[PDB]
């Protein structure tokens, strides 16, 4: 949308009113944990196949080991993001909060799963391709059937290994997060749990992006209904499209598409006669079915280390896109930032993780002005030859009368002096108007 | 190395070997019709080769022993040591007499008045070329003018094409009109086979078996005896000459009647249909599963634990059973003692498990722990406030940069060879 | 450890390439003499090529490793330029960026191929409840403090640091007023001493 | 220079990239023409491969 802006020299605009703002940031943390077996990927259940891959151990050493590699440092990913407190906090039976309401975001007794409404549709958004770890011999033996993909790639070496931390774990470290930050705000991250109302921290928060306290318990019914009206928006968003949560289908969809491109690659001759072990080995005696087993081994071995250095790759992005979401639960979970746009837009008042497959979701609840009215200003009312500046705050006028207000909400005050502040005479400052300065006794 | 750091490695997947090998051939007893193709009493002219079928027989050329020696015997796409152990598709058996001195001339890319206007082999030539010389049969006194083969064409024949036209070749511009002159040549001429010739100029009998292998039904099979079948088990099959290791199991699948095999994307061979019961089955590898083995160091201890994913243990696939068998969500883990505590990690297995080495030493494995667990005195009028504090000195280690490295390349790949 | 990862990772690339040199790659032997001393350049030529084609591959695995490797330890390059920055240069808001707890100043140390920042942090140590409440009503007004909180130790109600237990009496200077004492929910009634 | 690296690179890199097509790879020429009109598709197709 193409606007302007009345810029003038002595007119500011100043919001009236507010909005709270719950946003939602999906961010990857881990990708699906990888191990490969070369001599069933090169040489399926061929003795001479795996006696000729013999001589490549220490290349196919390296690939494990890369992918060994990428396996640890998924789980130190999950780690560092989500293990960031050390103690389990629980939600007080009680939920005197001043009003506001997240029955919608704390975990219910109800299903087995400690997860909060929220986290489930999280859950049921995105859908996993493996759906579990354990796929019996038999189960695969009985579905030839089917196409299944996951036996197909099992049957070439090809194995996804479990996380090490669970949903159900996952999902208690993000309810001891929320419990923390709703009954001790800032404190449990910067050391021991120190309880506090959560209206009074709400205040400070409001404090923390300088709006005054006391507008807070002003409209403390107006904030948690805001708040509330927020969550349910979320919650509605979340239960219509599917497409919001594509960053971690992304993930997932690479990661198995990764995998079924590695099982179609064994269609190839590489060069030799054909791409079936057995075929050479019946059509061929070993005399000549050596040099063909080679190629077919050179070429298997170039698709595995192409593989891999691909999910290397993927490995770096998920790893940078981990560090940002370990960054975001430090200095937005467990702490107020004042950091531009790096938790929601607006000013930032608090963040709720959420649980979700191969990543995490923030919930930044931020403070967004929404009523703008014009007054004009000065810098500066000169009074008796001296200069008045406000401490922190900006002059005012309604027309007729000079105030002073603070800055992020119109809550104008009569001048005085404890408001202002002087230095110096009242001709050097240009744009100081006349006004008068009321003294108390 | 021989130390291994305490840790799980992931070892080779669950391999099975095979108990027995069967042979599945197709139900046929006749002997092929070597007789009626080596021991023919009159062969046939380059130029009109005789194309003869071969189907329902047994080629056990072990007959061809006692009586036949071929001066050459090449086969293409094909061992000469395998051709016992195969089924070939549709067989047939190319025959001609030539001269001696073009024997060489029969064979895949060649070029020659045979290769050229008479007999042309493709380079896609699967099949053997027998040649033996015949001098004491297709050479008489007085030269044995029955034997014929073109000279003259416009253009090379096509691979197994056959022009057994006589038209006029017309090698100069003038038309010919159907009548010899000059410049107007029989575009056939005879063989003078006769028995004082030298051996470039004796007559030489020449069949080509052409034949396709393990794409398609066949009905000419090699010597080899037939086993019974046997399912569920992992076996070494040969069906119709393709061999191979699996698993054999009953087929819903619907072939029609000129398939044989069926294939992956990846061309690995899911089901054959049995040459003898006209039956389908399916084909699956018989090793599966992956197995990691968890261990202190070996200075530590000896003992170590297997985590067989993707097994139930609540005829197992594991190496050894033995007990402290118990089922995780990771897989079964074998030779680790379950506890009800839960402690810090120390060996993470997966999903949640996690093992460690205690004391009477034993691997123990169970559900980590993610801390001490704990609340907080929330209300809505109390607050909690500190009256002294801590000056807290932490370490933070951080990489910063790592080995310059420079490789010369001549010298890794060529080391001190010029040539290289 | 986080170090000697990264030493041991280079040397270990080094000595794999130096082992992979052992590899047939196709051709008959590993190794250019035996086949140059048992073949003439007429067929030694093809083996070289299959050894050379294999050798620059496993040149080629070795850099791509090399690229992959520097790109993580230029990201934590510039973490550690960041923390620099934002810790030894001055004194970061940011929460567990330096340290756990609230960050005082930072010290850095060299080391082999990295740094060792020792963070000073300030941590609170012992904790004692008190009661509470958002504001006063002194005289249908309503006061709340600038910089401070609200508490009790039963019986009196001073205004006090978030940070520290040091209770002041309640005072005009110590709060500012808004409104009447009826919209905020939570006030209690108390004195606020003017100061003479 | 920090931009002109990126062009120099991505232009270098394609430059490399057109400069390797002279390779033989072990065949027994670098161009397709070379041997397909001295050889036929025979054995023309190992050294293609
Ligand atoms: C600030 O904005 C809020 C809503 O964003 C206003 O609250 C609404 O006021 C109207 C009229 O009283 C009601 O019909 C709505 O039900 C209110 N909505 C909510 C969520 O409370 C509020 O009045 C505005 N305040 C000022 C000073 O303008
Ligand atoms: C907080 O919001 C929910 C609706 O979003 C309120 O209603 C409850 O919703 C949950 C699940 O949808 C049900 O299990 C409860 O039975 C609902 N409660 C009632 C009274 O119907 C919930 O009441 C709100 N919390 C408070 C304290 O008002
Ligand atoms: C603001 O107040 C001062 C003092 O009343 C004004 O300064 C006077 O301006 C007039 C005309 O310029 C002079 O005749 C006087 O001598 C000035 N008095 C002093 C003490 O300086 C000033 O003009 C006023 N400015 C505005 C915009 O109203
Ligand atoms: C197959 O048949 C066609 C037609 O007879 C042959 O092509 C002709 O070759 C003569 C050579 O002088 C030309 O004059 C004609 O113009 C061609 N006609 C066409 C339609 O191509 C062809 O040579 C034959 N191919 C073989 C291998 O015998
Ligand atoms: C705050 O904690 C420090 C120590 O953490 C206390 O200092 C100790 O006080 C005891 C008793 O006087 C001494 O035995 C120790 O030698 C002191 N240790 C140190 C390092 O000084 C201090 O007294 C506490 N302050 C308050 C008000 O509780
Ligand atoms: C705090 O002080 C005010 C004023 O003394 C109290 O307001 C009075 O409350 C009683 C009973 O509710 C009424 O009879 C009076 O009319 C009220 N006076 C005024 C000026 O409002 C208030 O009740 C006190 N609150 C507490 C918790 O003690
Ligand atoms: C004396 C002049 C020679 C100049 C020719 C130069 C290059 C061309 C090479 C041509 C092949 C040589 C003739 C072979 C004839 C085919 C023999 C056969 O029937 O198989
Ligand atoms: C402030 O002034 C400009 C132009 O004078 C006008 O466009 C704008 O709407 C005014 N702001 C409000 C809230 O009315
Ligand atoms: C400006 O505000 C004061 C105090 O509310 C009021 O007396 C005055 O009438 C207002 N003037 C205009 C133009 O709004
Ligand atoms: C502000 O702008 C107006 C018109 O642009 C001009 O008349 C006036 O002198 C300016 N005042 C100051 C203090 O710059
Ligand atoms: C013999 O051949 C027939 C097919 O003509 C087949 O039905 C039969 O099964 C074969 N014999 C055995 C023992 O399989
Ligand atoms: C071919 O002919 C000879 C003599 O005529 C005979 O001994 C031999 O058995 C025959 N071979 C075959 C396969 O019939
Ligand atoms: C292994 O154990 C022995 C103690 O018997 C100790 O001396 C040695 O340092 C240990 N080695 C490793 C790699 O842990
Ligand atoms: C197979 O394993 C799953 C857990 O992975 C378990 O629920 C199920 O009971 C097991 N099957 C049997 C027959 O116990
Ligand atoms: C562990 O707890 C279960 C029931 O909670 C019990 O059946 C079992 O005997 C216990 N095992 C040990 C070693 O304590
Ligand atoms: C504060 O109150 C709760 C329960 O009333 C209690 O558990 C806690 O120990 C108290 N805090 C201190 C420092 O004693
Ligand atoms: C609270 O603090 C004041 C001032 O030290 C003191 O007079 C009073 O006795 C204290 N009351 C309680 C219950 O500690
Ligand atoms: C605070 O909580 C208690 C019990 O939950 C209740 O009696 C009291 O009315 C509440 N006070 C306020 C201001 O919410």
């Amino acid at each position: 949308a193409e606007n302007s802006v009345a810029y003038s020299n002595n007119s500011i605009a100043i919001p009236t009113n507010f909005t709270i703002s719950v946003t939602t940031e999906i961010l990857p943390v881990s990708m699906t944990k990888t191990s490969v077996d070369c001599t069933m990927y090169i040489c399926g259940d061929s003795t001479e196949c795996s006696n000729l891959l013999l001589q490549y151990g220490s290349f196919c050493t390296q690939l494990n080991r890369a992918l060994t590699g990428i396996a640890v440092e998924q789980d130190k990913n999950t780690q560092e993001v989500f293990a960031q407190v050390k103690q389990i906090y629980k939600t007080p039976p009680i939920k005197d909060f001043g009003g506001f309401n997240f029955s919608q975001i704390l975990p219910d007794p109800s299903k087995p799963s400690k997860r909060s409404f929220i986290e489930d549709l999280l859950f049921n958004k995105v859908t996993l391709a493996d759906a579990g770890f354990i796929k019996q011999y038999g189960d695969c033996l009985g579905d030839i059937a089917a196409r299944d993909l996951i036996c197909a790639q099992k049957f070439n070496g090809l194995t996804v290994l479990p996380p090490l931390l669970t949903d159900e774990m996952i999902a208690q470290y993000t309810s001891a997060l929320l419990a923390g930050t709703i009954t001790s705000g800032w404190t449990f991250g910067a050391g021991a749990a120190l309880q506090i109302p959560f209206a009074m921290q709400m205040a400070y928060r409001f404090n923390g992006i300088g709006v005054t306290q006391n507008v807070l318990y002003e409209n403390q019914k107006l904030i948690a209904n805001q708040f509330n009206s927020a969550i349910g928006k979320i919650q509605d968003s979340l239960s219509s499209t599917a497409s919001a949560l594509g960053k971690l289908q992304d993930v997932v969809n690479q990661n198995a598409q990764a995998l079924n491109t590695l099982v179609k690659q064994l269609s190839s001759n590489f060069g030799a006669i054909s791409s079936v072990l057995n075929d050479i080995l019946s059509r061929l005696d070993k005399c000549e079915a050596e040099v063909q087993i080679d190629r077919l081994i050179t070429g298997r071995l170039q698709s595995l280390q192409t593989y891999v250095t691909q999910q290397l790759i993927r490995a770096a992005e998920i790893r940078a896109s981990a560090n940002l979401a370990a960054t975001k639960m430090s200095e937005c979970v467990l702490g107020q930032s004042k950091r531009v746009d790096f938790c929601g837009k607006g000013y930032h008042l608090m963040s709720f993780p959420q649980s979700a497959p191969h990543g995490v979701v923030f919930l930044h609840v931020t403070y967004v002005p929404a009523q703008e009215k014009n007054f004009t200003t000065a810098p500066a009312i000169c009074h008796d030859g001296k200069a008045h500046f406000p401490r922190e705050g900006v002059f005012v006028s309604n027309g007729t009368h000079w105030f002073v207000t603070q800055r992020n909400f119109y809550e104008p005050q009569i001048i005085t002096t404890d408001n202002t502040f002087v230095s110096g005479n009242c001709d050097v400052v240009i744009g100081i108007v006349n006004n008068t300065v009321y003294d108390p006794l | 190395s021989f130390t291994v750091e305490k840790g799980i490695y992931q070892t080779s997947n669950f391999r099975v070997q095979p108990t027995e090998s069967i042979v599945r051939f197709p139900n046929i007893t006749n002997l092929c019709p070597f007789g009626e193709v080596f021991n023919a009493t009159r062969f046939a002219s380059v130029y009109a080769w005789n194309r003869k079928r071969i189907s329902n027989c047994v080629a056990d050329y072990s007959v061809l022993y006692n009586s036949a020696s071929f001066s050459t015997f090449k086969c293409y796409g094909v061992s000469p040591t395998k051709l016992n152990d195969l089924c070939f598709t549709n067989v047939y058996a190319d025959s001609f007499v030539i001269r001696g001195d073009e024997v060489r001339q029969i064979a895949p890319g060649q070029t020659g008045k045979i290769a050229d206007y008479n007999y042309k082999l493709p380079c896609d030539f699967t099949g053997c070329v027998i040649a033996w010389n015949s001098n004491n049969l297709d050479s008489k006194v007085g030269g044995n003018y029955n034997y014929l083969y073109r000279l003259f064409r416009k253009s090379n024949l096509k691979p197994f094409e056959r022009d057994i036209s006589t038209e006029i070749y017309q090698a100069g511009s003038t038309p010919c009109n159907g009548v010899e002159g000059f410049n107007c040549y029989f575009p056939l001429q005879s063989y003078g086979f006769q028995p004082t010739n030298g051996v470039g100029y004796q007559p030489y009998r020449v069949v080509v078996l052409s034949f396709e292998l393990l794409h398609a039904p066949a009905t000419v099979c090699g010597p080899k005896k037939s086993t019974n079948l046997v399912k569920n088990k992992c076996v070494n099959f040969n069906f119709n000459g393709l061999t191979g290791t699996g698993v054999l199991t009953e087929s819903n699948k619907k072939f029609l009647p000129f398939q044989q095999f069926g294939r992956d994307i990846a061309d690995t061979t899911d089901a054959v249909r049995d040459p003898q019961t006209l039956e389908i089955l399916d084909i699956t590898p018989c090793s599966f599963g992956g197995v990691s083995v968890i261990t202190p160091g070996t200075n530590t201890s000896n003992q170590v634990a297997v985590l067989y994913q993707d097994v139930n243990c609540t005829t197992w696939r594991v190496y050894s059973t033995g007990s402290n068998v118990f089922q995780t969500r990771a897989g079964c883990l074998i030779g680790a003692e379950h506890v009800n505590n839960s402690y810090e990690c120390d060996i993470p297995i997966g999903a949640g498990i996690c093992a460690s080495y205690q004391t009477s030493q034993s691997i123990i494995a169970y559900t980590m722990s993610l801390g001490a667990e704990n609340s907080v005195a929330y209300s809505n009028n109390s607050i909690a406030i500190p009256t002294n504090f801590t000056i807290s000195v932490t370490t933070e280690i951080l990489p910063v940069s790592m080995t310059k490295t420079s490789v010369d390349c001549t010298m890794y790949i060529c080391g001190d060879s010029t040539e290289c």
